[PDB]
RNA sequence: CUUUAAAUCCUUUAACGAGGAUCCAUUGGAGGGCAAGUCUGGUGCCAGCAGCCGCGGUAAUUCCAGCUCCAAUAGCGUAUA
């Protein structure tokens, strides 16, 4: 610090509120816009149905068309685009299917070579997509 | 081939193999044991260039 | 193979007139010979090679490597050492950085904490030490509590002797050969520091080379 | 508003480093010359062991000639004169620090009865405590992890009911005769 | 038999009660951090792996399958504050 005396405490103490208040992080996570613009509103999984079925394409240095779900919320109708965990799990979802809708790992940041998409399935007709991958049950029609 | 957007190649085509028998294991109590006897008692990485227990030369 | 003194100090020891590297240190002389201390320590000193660089030139005719080592040597009870080389072949850079490992020794002198009994284990005081970015410090701990630290000091101070001593870095401490000078400085300054068990007035012994200048003229000119 | 407890509290700790050789080598090497089952068992005599260095280190910056500082330090002296780590020769406030991993893990019933020649391995004193064989004042113990006090260090012997010590043989042994008993008639 | 308003839970004693003790021990990984195979077959910038760097273009120590290995072991992995 600058300031050193007995009686120095609210030039101190305004000085720590606003350093602290222009911090980005701080920003982020004590503001209601960014709980606003945060689709989940700080859920940890939100399920959601499914209107259509878009892959989005690769970036700049590899190329490999992955595969996408655009899901539709119920808590707030919002077209959100989800991400396929596994190889060949598209057949598992249809259309207007029960998903289960949940984050990624960046703390709802854009993640590795697939732009715009943050999100994925964990549980696709209230079953999850690891036991059909292993084979263990069966997708109910 | 021919329709680029098709899931699930690499299981689709593929060869399927059956599984094998299982041992008795230790649970863990004389398995790490067999571990250290076999990879620091009998024989030693070189200094310079490593060797793992694994290694299968 | 075998040993032929070139320097005073090394024919000297070989006369067997010097007993211990002690009065070596007291008297500050310089080691331009890495087999001296091969007649003094026993088979208590072993070598640890730390991480092999691959630093390159860049020339008209693409870009060109050589291979950059370090290797930390000294005994569990007393000095510590410190050994940097650089060149085309990997094994001749390990035996180079092992030859200057074994020129470039230095002691460290440790104290107790607190109450004292037994011999000591921890520094005698904190002592920083810095050729960069890193600002590294060593703070005296209790009797078996162990080393903490990034596990390079812990191996460089497992290699020392000091068994228990807390430590704090500041910096860029990725680079491996800066902050391992760094801890070589903080461990190496522990006898540049006045003591207040030291404030007696020092005599000063004859010297060696005051007593056999007259054997090493006739010896060797 | 019920008549609960609601009081718990953690044993073991884990390390801050997920993995490195040293620490994984030398509680291995503790593992199998003590034949334990994990790294709980070990994890919690350290973190015992780190308690009580923590307890030492905060009556040793205290100040001396203070009561509270002489009453927990003679409190725990006499307690791990007790549990039978120290011994007659160094009962001072500075050989608390010499402790080492293998102080507290060498009062385990298991080891001790290894030690004991009342075994035949390890492993198989373990299970020869887990089998409900041995008992301690009368009273049978079948947990491994028993901390032996030095005073109780004589009363370790088969139960009345073992069939090792004396007592009625178990199922293997009648089994036997009675199959012998049945084939030779 | 005991506890219990009466039961059930624990302990005790009877009679049964395992030889591949099928009375079968699961979860993520094995290029670096990050402990752990340049093992063997398959498609070969397609399908995928990967929190970061990146790995995939016709012999992949990273993809998909079998053995071996490595960490905790009735526990382990993912997301969110």
């Amino acid at each position: 610090g600058k300031c050193r005396g007995l009686r120095t405490a609210r030039k101190l103490r305004s000085h720590r509120r606003d350093q602290k208040w222009h911090d980005k992080q701080y920003k982020k996570a004590h503001l209601g816009t960014a709980l606003k613009a945060n689709p989940f509103g700080g859920a940890s999984h939100a399920k959601g149905i499914v209107l259509e079925k878009v892959g989005v394409e690769a970036k700049q240095p590899n190329s490999a068309i992955r595969k996408c779900v655009r899901v539709q919320l119920i808590k707030n109708g919002k077209k959100i685009t989800a991400f396929v965990p596994n190889d060949g799990c598209l057949n598992f979802i249809e259309e207007n299917d029960e998903v289960l809708v949940a984050g990624f790992g960046r703390k709802g940041h854009a993640v590795g070579d697939i732009p715009g998409v943050r999100f994925k399935v964990v549980k696709v007709a209230n079953v999850s997509l690891l036991a059909l991958y292993k084979g263990k049950k069966e997708r109910p029609r | 081939h021919g329709s680029l957007a098709r899931v699930g190649k690499v299981r689709g085509q593929t060869l399927k193999v059956a599984k094998q028998e299982k041992k008795k294991k230790r649970t863990g109590r004389a398995k790490r044991r067999m571990q250290y006897n076999r990879r620091f008692v009998n024989v030693v990485p070189t200094f310079g260039k490593k060797k793992g227990p694994n290694a299968n030369s | 193979k075998e040993w032929l003194p070139v320097t005073k100090l090394g024919r000297l020891v070989k006369d067997m007139k010097i007993k211990s590297l002690e009065e070596i240190y007291l008297f500050s002389l310089p080691i331009k010979e890495s087999e001296i201390i091969d007649f003094f320590l026993g088979a208590s000193l072993k070598d640890e090679v730390l991480k092999i660089m691959p630093v390159q030139k860049q020339t008209r005719a693409g870009q060109r490597t050589r291979f950059k080592a370090f290797v930390a040597i000294g005994d569990y009870n007393g000095h510590v050492g410190l050994g940097v080389k650089c060149s085309k072949e990997v094994a001749t850079a390990i035996r180079g950085a092992i030859i200057l490992a074994k020129l470039s020794i230095v002691p460290v002198r440790r104290g107790y904490w607190g109450n004292k009994i037994g011999k000591p284990h921890t520094v005698p005081c904190k002592v920083t030490g810095r050729c960069g970015s890193v600002l590294v410090r060593l703070i005296p701990a209790p009797r078996g509590t162990g080393i903490v630290s990034a596990p390079v000091p812990k191996k460089l101070l497992m290699m020392a002797g000091i068994d228990d001593c807390y430590t704090s870095a500041r910096g860029c401490t990725a680079t491996l050969g800066n902050f391992a000078k760094a801890t070589f400085d903080a461990i190496s300054k522990t006898y540049s520091y006045l003591t207040p068990d030291l404030w007696k007035e020092t005599v000063f012994t004859k010297s060696p080379y005051q007593e056999f200048t007259d054997h090493l003229v006739k010896t060797h000119t | 508003p019920v008549a609960r407890s609601w009081v718990c509290r953690k044993t073991y700790v884990t390390p801050r480093r997920p993995f490195e050789k040293s620490r994984l080598d030398q509680e291995l090497k503790l593992i199998g010359e003590y034949g334990l089952r994990n790294k709980r068992e070990v994890w919690r005599v350290k973190f015992t062991l780190a308690k009580i260095r923590k307890a030492a280190r905060e009556l040793l910056t205290l100040d001396e000639k203070d009561p509270r500082r002489l009453f927990e330090g003679n409190a725990l002296l006499r307690r791990l004169v007790r549990i039978g780590v120290l011994d007659e020769g160094k009962m001072k406030l500075d050989y608390i620090l010499g402790l080492k991993i293998e102080d507290f893990l060498e009062r385990r019933l298991q080891t001790q009865v290894f030690k004991l020649g009342l075994a035949k391995s390890i492993h198989h004193a373990r299970v020869l405590i887990r089998q409900r064989h041995i008992r301690v004042r009368k009273q049978v113990v079948n947990i491994p992890s028993f901390i032996v006090r030095l005073d109780s260090q004589k009363h370790i012997d088969f139960s009345l009911r073992s069939p090792y010590g004396g007592g009625r043989p178990g199922r293997v042994k009648r089994k036997n005769a009675k199959k012998g008993q049945g084939g030779a008639g």
